[PDB]
């Protein structure tokens, strides 16, 4: 097939690598393959320079990991590579100089695609936003007079500092929570009136505040002193010292740290050079002067937003773990604190030093238990990609829920091209989780920065700079989509923006341009067609539902792409490509080995039915065969979800947009149950079951083939060893795994002995523990996974004797109940399959795949659906797709000429095989031109072919075989399937396991966990008026004992459900009371205290 | 909202005890207020000059003869100090401390009006004469 | 009843009704370099200038099917209250309108383009601040719903 | 006082309080005996004070007391009452209920207005105590154990059950309820019809009352068991009962999308 | 993430 | 949905009083094993199995369909309750 | 120990002992299947000669709650060892003809 | 309060 | 619910509350004169 | 039989308080680390709060319901339900009197 790609926007620069985000970020910050001599200061680096000396710090190197990386989501174990340290011990007045090299224990490492494997599982370390270190202006939001000045430096490294003026004059200073006046500290840095005169008087009336008689006065070492009865109560000055805690708050370098960006923010923002990353003198003088000077309304000087980008910087997956690394390093070194005076002082190696535990159960906890570090979206290809490209507000060190409120949530005019304004989730995580814009990059100082085309007068360039959000704020920038003649501007009015503004401009005021719309969206968002013509609202949904579409089995690319859909394939690396040309030697199944050109022979092996995170399963399909001339950049195999390395995730199919019967009402959608003949919508889903076999006081579980009471059917599709056999079809209830433990400390009831004796000795020490299949589910058993204690290699937590798994696998056609979307943002679920005789169908006799309910559009206008229906129906009849861009898109006009186009072998072989138009078409065009959508006295001919410019058709119903009157569209609608699926989403309860405190129904392995009875369920029932429903909802239902026996009993019998005895939510209060030494009592009519405990209770 | 407003009004501020318990400026409900004074005026005893009050839902609830339903809303240690060392009885006026207990709630088919009564068929209707 | 892009059907006023707008921009436009204005002024006289146009637009769609094409889908569904509010229709057919500034200023420009025309990138942009703020605040809503309901419970349930 | 997998045991944090408590109390009474000074005993009597402070109430006096290894402040008598999640606010979250079930929902239109589609899998265990019974009463089976190891596993299903199970269900109706419960409509009582499928077919009329849509809204199911339960949702719950807005008036069952479109 | 189910 | 519903409602005083009269006698026809219904057997409620017309197993279809016919007396304090049971209990063991 | 009330998930809303299930107690099923175990027990233990019954009881532990040696149930009754040992024996075969017959405990298993 | 350093002043009285 | 006088045991302060609450819902949060929600919880 | 038409709170006075317990916790001992069993005199003894097992004593004397109320002369345990153990009280004696915080702060 041919694809026709639209578009006259020419792209000058291609999209960034798209992971570059998570793998350049862990590449500088461990600096693997950079030589240990070479290495510059930064992460690891950083944090070893910084630590040491405490024993002092040379080198470093990460060894190879101890195993692969399938080996270890197989085994359990995280993939990391061992941190060897070498350092030396420096002996004062001993003479002694040694050296050791320390294991500190393991780092993990990431893998190409920028995820990691944590104990078995793949895990993403999000991005965290938060605000960048340096120098700011609130203002005071007390007092609306004047502003407040901000010194900001590293998160865990020096203090907040604070400078407002009160109406005393004096200018304040903020360390923890006491203020004095910064005037004391002014003559400590070297300060006198004299320079304080000049430079700092200039201002007007802006001088004096910061003179004071008693204290400018005094020596620096008087003032110094001075400051330490500020400082701290009760600790003598010891001016020696004085010197230690000044340098520490201020002019230390290892426990003040002010961001390397936040230099840069100190040093763009208030003009300056500083000398290093500490305050001191230096930062102080032109703070307090730039403080003054926005106080006085001079020229140049603005009030920084906090929400602007250029002040929010972006802490990616090194910038965390280096974070940490330095905490557990900071913990090392303070367990050589005590370690280094305890015992022999003369000798000792650096190995005796160093205990690592600190450092593994930092880092160890960081990717373990961190809210940054979550389990790794594996759906399909692009929600891998979006999971590293995602930007959360939140975790350790930023905002949190009521800590955010709509102003951080909006989206900043400097979002543009920076951060996504479209996509973002829907609940109270809403602008605090975001995605990176496609063509976005990040900096070492962590700014997000955006590509812009270079214009010189009225000619543009093809130099593009990448400016950050400050920088971006400087200039006029056009945008993308202005007419261009060749290099030059062909329009008088050009479109622009200035400090994110719409300023209309002529060309020779022009300074940068756009280079594509692309830059201004995410990923998910870009693959969105027509998305020009979807309200952001619904835009935002589309983006959200793709990284929720599941690999089908058929899964096809969309008929209608952007453009992006072969790139998101490659990036995400699910798929093979050519690393050379050459030719390929070998095809199959489960590998793909080819020679290139260097006589090179590589055999790369194909994962195949693979279990995800989420369950799907991920497939390798190779698309090249034996003897193929590959050449470099050509695929050899496709990944989940991709049809011919362009991104699958659904299916394509003919919708007629109708209401049917009521069975699309309310977003409800109608499919026809040919899609499930050729296996549309059929999704391959692995569930991983797994039963443990421990040591009790009671006995050993033994997991055996054995299991008493048992006959020979149930036990037909076990092993000698008891679990199943790969292969079998298991349905709810049959065994996967048998498994026997000892019953209640080897006694039976001795009504239960006797009729064991009746049968001939049933009696037994073990009873039936074995692992089942869940109601509603089963499958196909696919693999297992035995592991024992005793065993090679094979070690588990303690008390476990052993574990088994057993994974199955089901391959889900579509069903009633599951959820299907559009990327334009119409979702719905099936209601509904119907026999293909019932379906819609055109007079050539083909029945439409989905009936789609018009209603769905008006209110949420997303035009884009039409649209890519109307062009996909063209598609549909001229056997080919399309790109059109975003925004850049296919026009109505070139539209309707593609239909017309495919009218020709839609309506034309009509006439060529011996047909006319029918009477039922006839009579549609009548009431068609009656409702004015064809021009009257034209021919039918003609007619139909305007009704079909307009990408509506004459439809059949199905079951009348009468025409529907009026027009109807349909054509090809790429719709996904949702991992939302009916099958896992029912439950259902009689009876169950109870919580053993609460005693309130609790979740079994084989039963459900029942639903819970909110109060506004109770409300609901109140108003009702209904007390016996709402009674039952209290007692029987819940935590009450007696009733809930007594109740199921009675059904059983046959006899009417009983009145309620007492609840435990109840008792359990009286008695928390009665702990607490108040006599609650419940009283009769009459006050006589009454029994609610049924005896038990009273004592004699 | 006529109701709810009314249940704003609920409470009231004492000037003069008069002849009962009460002192000066405790709140209470109109209601048992007037309980009071219908009882002491069936005895010709002074009454208790009481003045309208407004608060808002918040207060309107925090503050009630129930101390199960207070309990749950706020400050619930407090609550349960004040109960305590007054003794008070609560009878379960309301929904909420019959939800509490597990008791039908005093409405619908729970209220006392159409709780009790009884179904009989016509044969026993004429057994009622045999059996008497 | 179906809906194809035509169905959403640009009434012709509209060219002229814009067309009136922005020479009548250029007046107020002039009268602030004359100083007759002040910043203020000239941004709420433009302001009142699309809102005006906007209405008037609005009135021309519905009145176009209305005479024209009464059984046009989207006319019906929305009349019959089917689906759809006048608003809606507007953003399908007619202009977009004023979108609102992150600050919860009015932007001075509006988005001059129906969603049938298609956004520019630009007027998409601007129109995804008042969105977010639509989709918090919705957000916000569905979070604690019941709270009310739970202050009025407390005093009214017995 | 419970043991976990493995050899280690989750217990409450208040038998800590208590036992520091009559640490405390017992070398009190030993102090008072050896006749210790003064000096001892009041700080021990101190010591005592606030231990009973701590289990009453944790935290409001002087420092929390926490146990080593951990940071965490050990909940007392006080934040278990009220305050920590407690037992006031536990009973605002909603206690689980025995008969209760949930599923996706489906648009309804061959229901009338006091019928639900119900899936029979679904409902086979939400009636089963009842539909045991019912294949006692029936020749299905000899007595209740038996019948409730025939329906233990999917593939021992007789089709002669699902008959019996529409004799259970014969003239009963269950709730249905999605959440937010905004109003009382929010819960309402149907008729159940039992249906092939996984998901809840809701009628299109009540989706106004719900607030329902298809996009993917999932709906519980609730069975009434008393024979009064059932008279109270077939009567006050039942869905073609209230057909008209408790709020307003005015009708809250009512034409609406497609069939106003039609109309 | 919450809302209608986008996420 | 169910037939003379709003009869039903027209027989009392309060929608709650006909929900306990109707649960009551409920209670009753289940106690007794529906021989004390007042229903004829051309009236009794049927229910449709695969053998044929069965006897309707719900006891709440049976008291309203009886309390339609205003055959049964409800009211507050007809009787007292222990002698109620006993004449019950001797009329229909 | 491990605390209960310990925080589950990333947030407040749950307590670790919230998850715990209880094994001591009966479930609805359990009891239910129990007593009409022992109804069906005794009914057709006591529809036979009440001797051959005791022992049955006595030596099973029925009653007592402890299994009685066959000196013990002689010494009660007053017959031989062995004599109650074969009374033990005939009735427990009689039990399993009624077993045969009315195959009403044969589901407790 | 601080329990700790009323009985460690109470010692140090002594 | 039904047109005519309220039963006698009718739960009617909840549904008081339920009516108000219900839409309040729909009552906008971001704004001289507090307008929407903010207006309903000052009144 | 008689329903409860009212619920009160009043103080408890140590002769209330004692009322109340099936006997003093002596002991700050939960249970024995070998044999998993409450300790004598300790917060789960079984001799103050009940049985651990139903209908049967500590020591294993009385494993039948036909002894109930009967309490065991060697482990001096009531045979009961276990369910008691959820609702019996249990209390201790206090050398010094101590005031109940939440009257004082
Ligand atoms: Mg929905
Ligand atoms: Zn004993």
């Amino acid at each position: 097939m041919e694809i026709k790609r639209f578009g006259r926007i020419r792209e000058v620069i291609p999209l960034p690598p798209l992971t570059e985000i998570q793998v350049e970020s862990y590449r500088r910050a461990l600096q693997a393959d950079v030589p240990p001599e070479k290495r510059e200061n930064v992460g690891i680096q950083a944090a070893f320079r910084e630590t040491f000396p405490i024993l002092d710090f040379l080198e470093y190197r990460l060894g190879e990991p101890p195993f692969p990386q399938d080996e270890c989501r197989e085994k359990d174990l995280t993939y990391q590579a061992p941190l060897y340290a070498r350092l030396q011990l420096i002996h004062k007045d001993t003479g002694l100089i040694k050296e050791d090299e320390v294991f500190l224990g393991h780092i993990p490492l990431m893998t190409e695609d920028g995820s990691f494997i944590i104990n078995g599982a793949d895990r993403v370390i999000v991005s965290q936003i938060h605000r960048s270190p340096g120098v700011y202006f609130t203002p005071d939001p007390a007092r609306p007079g004047r502003y407040i000045a901000s010194i900001i430096p590293l998160p865990k490294r020096g203090p907040w500092i604070d400078l407002e003026v009160e109406p005393n004059g004096v200018v304040s200073m903020k360390v923890n929570k006491r203020k004095f006046p910064l005037v004391l500290l002014l003559r400590v840095l070297g300060y006198d009136q004299e320079t304080l005169a000049r430079e700092l008087g200039a201002y007007g009336e802006l001088v004096q505040g910061l003179m004071d008689e008693s204290v400018f006065a005094m020596r620096p070492e008087e003032a110094l002193i001075r400051l330490f009865t500020l400082l701290r109560p009760g600790d003598p000055p010891k001016r020696d010292k004085a010197v230690a805690y000044v340098y520490g708050l201020i002019a230390d370098p290892r426990r003040y740290d002010l961001g390397e960006a936040g230099r840069y923010k100190a040093e763009e923002k208030l003009g300056i050079r500083l000398s290093g990353r500490t305050l001191a003198d230096e930062v102080f003088l032109p703070t307090l002067r730039y403080l003054f000077a926005l106080t006085a309304g001079v020229p140049g000087h603005e009030v920084d937003d906090i929400d602007h980008l250029g002040n929010r910087r972006i802490r990616t997956v090194g910038e965390l773990m280096t974070d940490q690394f330095r905490v557990g390093l900071a913990r090392l070194a303070r367990g050589v604190r005590e370690r280094m005076l305890m015992g022999s002082e003369d000798s000792l190696t650096p190995a005796k030093l160093v205990n690592s535990r600190p450092l593994e159960a930092a880092i160890r906890e960081f990717f373990s238990r961190s809210q940054l570090s979550q389990f790794k979206d594996e759906t399909n290809p692009l929600s891998s990609l979006r999971h590293k490209r995602r930007i959360s507000a939140l975790g350790p060190g930023g905002l949190t829920r009521e800590r955010a409120g709509f102003d951080v949530r909006d989206v900043h005019r400097t979002h543009y091209g920076r951060i996504c304004p479209v996509e973002t989730p829907e609940g109270a995580n809403i602008g605090l989780i975001t995605s990176l814009a496609a063509y976005a990059r990040v900096d070492e100082l962590g700014f997000i920065r955006t590509p812009y085309r270079r214009v010189v007068g009225g000619v543009v360039t093809d130099e593009v700079v990448y400016m950050t959000a400050t920088e971006e704020d400087r200039y006029t920038i056009a945008q993308a989509n202005t007419p261009l003649e060749g290099n030059r501007i062909a329009a008088e009015r050009v479109v622009a923006r200035r400090k994110g503004e719409p300023v209309i401009v002529s060309p020779e005021e022009v300074e940068f341009m756009d280079v594509s719309p692309k830059q201004v969206f995410s990923v998910n968002t870009n693959l969105i067609p027509f998305l020009e013509h979807d309200d952001a609202n619904r835009a935002l949904m589309g983006s959200n539902m793709q990284t929720q579409a599941v690999p089908l089995i058929r899964a096809q690319a969309p008929v209608v792409m952007t453009g992006l859909e072969e790139r998101v394939v490659r990036d995400s690396l699910a798929a093979l490509y050519a690393e050379e040309d050459g030719e390929v030697a070998k095809v199959d199944g489960n590998r793909i080995v080819v020679r290139y050109e260097d006589g090179r022979l590589v055999e790369y092996p194909l994962r195949r039915f693979y279990r995800s995170n989420q369950g799907t399963a991920l497939d390798q399909r190779p698309r090249v065969v034996v003897g193929q001339r590959v050449r470099k950049g050509d695929l050899l195999a496709d990944g989940p979800a991709s049809e011919n390395g362009f991104l699958a995730l659904g299916q394509n199919v003919l919708v007629a947009i109708m209401p049917f019967d009521g069975y699309n009402f309310e977003d409800a959608i109608v499919i026809s149950e040919e899609l499930l003949k050729r296996d549309f919508y059929t999704s391959i889903h692995i569930e991983r079951y797994e039963i443990e076999a421990r040591d009790t006081k009671l006995g050993p579980e033994r997991i055996t083939r054995d299991i008493p009471h048992l006959s020979e059917a149930a036990l037909r599709d076990l092993d000698e060893e008891g679990v199943v056999r790969i292969g079998a079809e298991v349905k709810p209830g049959d065994i996967l795994v048998g498994r026997t433990s000892f019953k209640g400390e080897s006694e039976p009831t001795p009504e239960e002995r006797l009729l064991r004796s009746i049968f001939g000795e049933k009696a037994r020490d073990v009873k039936d523990t074995s692992l089942r299949v869940p109601p509603g589910e089963g499958g196909i058993v696919v693999r297992t996974v035995r592991l024992r204690r005793g065993d090679p290699g094979v070690e588990l937590k303690p008390g476990v004797r052993e574990v088994v798994r057993v994974y199955v696998a089901q391959k889900r056609k579509l069903q009633v109940g599951d959820k299907l979307a559009n990327r334009h943002g119409n979702k719905g679920v099936v209601a509904k399959i119907l026999p293909v005789e019932d379906m819609p169908h055109l007079p050539d006799g083909t029945p439409v795949d989905v009936i789609l309910n018009p209603l769905g559009v008006p209110s949420r206008m997303n035009l884009g659906q039409i649209l890519e229906t109307h062009l996909g129906l063209a598609g549909y009849f001229l056997g080919q797709r399309y790109i059109s861009p975003i925004f850049d898109g296919a026009k109505e006009p070139e539209i309707k000429e593609l239909l017309a186009q495919a009218f020709e072998v839609y309506f034309g072989k009509r006439k060529g095989e011996g047909f006319g138009v029918d009477k039922r078409e006839v009579e549609v065009l009548r009431r068609a031109e009656k409702l004015g959508l064809v021009t009257p006295g034209k021919t039918p001919e003609e007619q139909l072919k305007e009704l079909f410019l307009q990408g509506k058709v004459v439809l059949y119903d199905g079951r009348t075989g009468e025409p529907i009157e009026g027009p109807i569209v349909v054509g090809q609608m790429f719709i996904m399937k949702l991992y939302h699926m009916v099958e896992d989403k029912m439950h259902a309860r009689s009876t169950g396991p109870y919580s053993l405190i609460t005693q309130q129904p609790l979740g079994g392995k084989a039963q459900f966990g029942g639903q819970r009875f909110g109060e506004m369920e109770v409300w609901a029932l109140e108003a009702y008026g209904a007390a016996h429903t709402l009674q039952e909802m209290l007692t029987l239902k819940s935590d009450d004992i007696e009733g809930r026996n007594a109740a199921y009993e009675a059904i059983i019998k046959g006899e009417d459900v009983p009145e309620p005895s007492v609840p435990e939510s109840f008792r359990v209060l009286v008695k928390e009371l009665q702990a607490l030494a108040l006599d609650v009592q419940t009283l009769d009519e009459k006050d006589n205290p009454v029994d609610i405990f049924e005896g038990l209770a009273s004592k004699r | 909202i006529e109701i709810v407003v009314r249940q704003m009004m609920k409470y009231v501020e004492v000037t003069d005890p008069g002849d009962s318990r009460l002192l000066e400026g405790q709140v209470l409900e109109k209601w048992d207020v007037e309980a009071l004074n219908e009882r002491l005026i069936a005895e010709g005893k002074t009454p208790v000059a009481w003045k309208p009050l407004l608060m808002g839902v918040t207060k309107s609830a925090l503050s009630t003869k129930s101390w199960l339903s207070a309990a749950s809303f706020q400050n619930t240690t407090h609550v349960l100090t004040e109960a305590a060392i007054a003794g008070k009885k609560d009878e379960l006026i309301g929904l909420k401390e019959n939800v509490i207990l597990g008791r039908l709630i005093p409405a619908g088919t729970g209220s006392d009006f159409v709780r009790f009564t009884q179904v009989v068929d016509q044969k026993t209707l004429k057994a009622i004469e045999e059996a008497r | 009843i179906t809906i194809g892009i035509d169905d959403a059907v640009i009434p012709e006023e509209k060219k002229q009704y814009l067309e009136e707008a922005d020479r009548k921009l250029l007046q107020i436009e002039q009268a602030y370099e004359m100083g007759f204005l002040t910043d203020r002024e000239r941004y709420d006289q433009i302001l009142q200038l699309w809102t005006e146009t906007t209405e008037k637009v609005t009135q021309a769609v519905f009145k176009n099917f209305e005479e024209n094409y009464p059984f046009n889908p989207l006319y019906v569904m929305a009349q019959s209250g089917a689906r759809g509010n006048p608003q809606q229709i507007r953003q399908l057919c007619g202009l977009r309108g004023l979108m609102q500034k992150p600050s919860g200023e009015t932007f001075e420009v509006p988005v001059r383009s129906s969603f049938r025309e298609g956004l520019t990138v630009l007027e998409y942009f601007i129109s995804s601040h008042g969105a977010r703020k639509g989709g918090a605040d919705t957000a916000l809503r569905t979070a604690d719903s019941g709270y009310l309901t739970r202050k009025l419970v407390d005093v009214t349930h017995e | 006082m419970v043991q976990v997998d493995g050899g280690r045991f989750a217990t409450s944090d208040l038998n800590d309080l208590y036992r520091r408590l009559i640490n405390r109390n017992n070398r009190l009474k030993k102090l008072l005996a050896q006749g210790a000074p003064e000096i001892i005993i009041r700080n021990e009597k101190r010591m005592l004070q606030e231990a009973v402070d701590a289990l009453l109430d944790n935290g409001r006096r002087g420092a929390p007391v926490t146990n080593p290894g951990s940071d965490r402040p050990l909940r007392s008598l006080t934040d278990i009452l009220s305050g920590k999640q407690g037992r006031f606010r536990q009973n605002l979250l909603g206690k689980r209920v025995d008969y209760s079930g949930r599923s996706v929902i489906v648009v309804g239109p061959q229901l009338k207005l006091h019928q639900c589609g119900l899936p029979k899998r679904m409902a086979l265990e939400l009636f089963k105590p009842f539909l045991l019974k019912k294949m006692e009463e029936k020749g299905i089976a000899p007595n209740v154990k038996a019948a409730r190891r025939m329906l233990e596993r999917q593939r021992d299903i007789k089709d002669e059950v699902w008959d019996a199970l529409e004799e259970v269900i014969h003239g009963k109706v269950v709730l249905l309820n999605r959440a937010p419960t905004l109003h009382r409509l929010g819960i309402q009582a149907f008729q159940p019809v039992l249906v092939e499928g996984q998901s809840i077919q809701l009628h299109p009329l009540v989706c106004e009352a719900f607030n329902a849509d298809f996009d993917g809204d999932q709906m519980a199911v609730h069975v009434p068991l008393s024979s009064f339960a059932q008279a109270e949702a077939r009567i006050q719950m039942l869905s073609a009962h209230n057909l008209l807005s408790p709020a307003s008036g005015e009708p809250l069952a009512k034409p609406s999308r497609d069939i106003i479109l039609g109309l | 993430a919450x809302x209608x189910x986008x996420g | 949905a169910e037939p003379g519903i709003d009869k039903l409602f027209g027989m009392v005083d309060s929608k709650y009083r006909l929900t306990v009269v109707v649960a009551k006698r409920a209670q009753q026809l289940l106690r007794h094993g529906f021989k004390n219904t007042v229903l004829e057997p051309e009236e009794r409620p049927k229910m449709q199995t695969l053998e044929g017309l069965f006897d309707d197993p719900n006891a709440v279809t049976w008291a309203m369909k009886e309390l339609l016919t205003g055959r049964l007396v409800f009211g507050e304090n007809l009787v007292p309750e222990d002698r109620l049971q006993k004449e019950m209990e001797r009329l229909y063991p | 120990p491990v605390s209960l009330e310990t925080p589950i998930g990333d947030e407040k809303d749950s307590f670790y002992g919230d998850f715990i299930p209880d094994e001591h107690l009966p479930s609805p099923v359990d009891a239910a299947t129990q007593s009409l175990l022992s109804e069906e027990l005794e009914k057709a233990l006591s529809k036979l000669s009440e001797r051959e019954a005791m022992v049955l009881k006595l030596r099973k532990g029925l009653i007592d709650g402890r299994e009685h040696t066959l000196e013990e149930v002689g010494a009660f009754f007053g017959v031989t060892r062995e004599r109650i040992r074969q009374i033990e024996n005939k009735a427990l075969r009689k039990l399993k003809y009624h077993e045969s017959r009315t195959r009403k405990l044969r589901d407790f298993l | 309060s601080d329990p700790v350093r009323q009985y460690l002043h109470e010692i140090g009285q002594v | 619910s039904m047109a005519r006088p309220v039963s006698i045991g009718e739960a009617v302060g909840i549904v008081a509350a339920q009516s108000i609450g219900e839409p309040g819902t729909q009552l906008t949060m971001r704004t001289d004169i507090t307008q929407g929600l903010p207006r309903v919880i000052e009144l | 039989k008689k329903e409860v038409r009212k619920v009160r709170i009043a103080l408890a006075s140590p002769e209330k308080i004692r009322s109340w317990s099936y006997g003093e916790v002596e002991k700050p001992e939960t249970i024995n680390y070998r044999t998993l069993k409450p300790e004598r005199d300790g917060l789960f003894d079984e001799r103050i709060f009940g049985p651990i097992k139903d209908y049967e004593c500590a020591c294993g004397k009385y494993k039948r319901q036909r002894f109930e109320g009967k309490v065991c002369e060697r482990c001096g345990v009531e045979v009961t339900k276990s369910i008691v153990r959820r609702y019996r009280m249990g209390h201790i004696e206090l050398a010094t009197p101590a005031a109940h915080i939440w009257f004082v702060k």
